[PDB]
């Protein structure tokens, strides 16, 4: 009984390792970028050129 | 005539000054309205995120 139980335990151990430890390879992607504001400072242009 | 001359010149200068002022102020009001609307869209984005 112990042998059969430990067989399944060891079999699932490696699967759990691969599933979980490999998550630590990267988890910062949740972090978003700046997305800064202007605060009425980027108003320094007239209606001179618009195509470029 | 000279009196009319000075009157005409002064009225013309005043008119051009008022026109320039109101035009630049119109540009300013455009810019501030853009500020308001774009900020409102940010508000909508934030509302959706929080909900």
């Amino acid at each position: 009984l112990g042998t059969r139980a430990k067989e399944s335990l060891d079999l699932r151990a490696h699967l759990k390792q691969v599933k979980k430890e490999d998550i630590e390879k990267e988890n910062r992607e949740v972090g978003d970028w700046r997305k800064n504001i202007d605060a009425l400072s980027g108003m320094e242009g007239r209606k001179k050129k618009f195509e470029g | 005539l000279k009196d009319a001359q000075e009157k005409l010149e002064l009225a013309e200068k005043k008119a051009t000054d008022a026109e320039a002022d109101v035009a630049s102020l119109n540009r300013r009001i455009q810019l501030v309205e853009e500020e308001l609307d774009r900020a409102q869209e940010r508000l909508a984005t934030a509302l959706q995120k929080l909900e």
